[PDB]
């Protein structure tokens, strides 16, 4: 089946250019089809940014026309999009597509003069069921994934939404429920992974 | 058309 | 640009009930070729934005016949028949007739159930953290319905403003419900200057706002 996927840097300089790529698998970019890219902003507005046709001709949104670039490699299969002099508003999550059926999965990119940080991890101690989890607070940028137990505990788990703090760093929790019969049976190791800064960090989290 | 041009 | 506009932020919508999704476009999306250039999409939560409907009624591959289009000019309405758990997120309309596409701000389709009281727990800052001249106090409401849900930060009997955060998770598939999480942050000297640490959530769930405390 056809299948799209974008790959790019995560973060990117402001006054710089954003270079990503979506790679067309099972389909030959030749053969028909619009090839948009489009963007979706933090707070979920999405923009449709421009194509490249089938016969890499290009149609750009008139508010990007004077920084954008779309370009093709029919060889490959892959097309390409150049955004030259980024700032802070071109931070969003870029899609690629084919016509308005066949999406990539997206890839976050964020506009930003600081430097990479990884997070910190902090127990949230448990005091029926009991409530534990773990702080990750002051990482940059976006995005941490958390597991419990290398994967193997999902249920009554949440891991929420990071919030930017006036820092500029990134805060989240990712709490789970459990029997509080079990605190002495089984551990409970959070995993949490900040790809950006090659960060790995196991806290063990046990009763106050 | 303003559709997506399907394969040629 | 021909601006889309979508007039309800959200939805709510009973488990096999039907909702409709309105939708207006500032200039007709008719075109003199007979059809309507309106596109419908669907963004469930951590994922991609999937096409329901294209050219206003006519429903895309792989999709459930549930999702149905219908419009005329500048006023357009998706119908989405016995709703299911599966159908919770955020639907977009955009439109196709000429360039720039242009989307609508989405409408977030809530999936109604019963009420939900959170239950809620308390946690103190770590000794790790401490060590480094913060403070940060957590509280969290687990698994409640509806999503308002107003949390009071007291610090010995005071009432604090613009030195929390929140955080609310998006409404789940298993049991329909939210949870939310609340963060005091606090200097290490100002925490260690007080010794009543509480929180005070509101729900439509709780028979009496309810508190959960400790002593630092």
């Amino acid at each position: 089946d056809v299948q799209l996927q974008e790959s790019g840097p995560g973060l990117v300089k402001p006054s710089q250019s954003l270079s990503l790529t979506c790679s067309v698998t099972d389909y030959s970019i030749t053969s028909g089809y619009y090839w948009n890219w489009i963007r979706q902003f933090p707070g979920n507005k999405l923009e449709w940014m421009g194509y490249i046709s089938y016969d890499g001709s290009n149609n750009y949104n008139p508010s990007l026309k004077n920084r954008i670039s779309i370009t093709r490699d029919p060889s490959k299969d892959q097309f390409f999009l150049n955004l030259n002099s980024v700032t802070t508003e071109d931070t969003a999550t870029y899609y690629c597509t084919r016509g308005s059926l066949v999406w990539g999965q997206g890839t976050l990119v964020t506009v930003s003069a600081a430097s990479t940080k990884g997070p910190s991890v902090f127990p949230l101690a448990p005091s029926g069921t009991a409530a534990l989890g773990c702080l990750v607070k002051d990482y940059f940028p976006e995005p941490v994934t958390v597991s419990w137990n290398s994967g193997a505990l999902t249920s009554g788990v949440h891991t929420f939404p990071a919030v930017l703090q006036s820092s500029g760093l990134y805060s989240l929790s990712s709490v789970v429920t459990v029997p509080s019969s079990s605190l002495g049976t089984q551990t409970y190791i959070c995993n949490v992974n900040h790809k950006p800064s090659n960060t790995k960090v196991d806290k063990k989290v046990e009763p106050k | 058309s303003p559709g997506t041009p399907g394969s040629r | 640009d021909i601006v889309m506009t979508q007039a309800a932020p959200s939805v709510p919508v009973t488990p096999g009930e039907s909702v409709s999704i309105s939708c207006r476009s500032s200039k007709s999306l008719l075109h003199s070729n007979g059809n309507t250039y309106l596109y419908w999409f669907l963004q469930r939560p951590g994922q991609s934005p999937q096409l329901l409907i294209h050219r206003m009624s006519n429903l895309a591959s792989g999709v459930p016949d549930r999702f149905s289009g219908s419009g005329s000019g500048t006023a357009f309405t998706l119908r989405i028949s016995r709703v299911e758990a599966e159908d919770v997120g955020v639907y977009y309309c955009m439109q196709h007739l000429e360039y720039p596409y242009t989307f609508g701000g989405g409408t977030r389709l809530e999936v109604k159930r019963t009420v939900a009281a959170p239950s809620v727990f308390i946690f103190p800052p770590s000794d790790e953290q401490l060590k480094s001249g913060t403070a940060s106090v957590v509280c969290l409401l687990n698994n409640f319905y509806p999503r308002e849900a107003k949390v009071q930060w007291k610090v010995d009997n005071a009432l604090q403003s613009g030195n929390s955060q929140e955080s609310v998770t998006e409404q789940d598939s298993k049991d329909s419900t939210y949870s939310l999480s609340s963060t005091l942050t606090l200097s290490k000297a100002d925490y260690e200057k007080h010794k009543v640490y509480a929180c005070e959530v509101t729900h439509q769930g709780l028979s009496s706002p309810v508190t959960k405390s400790f002593n630092r």
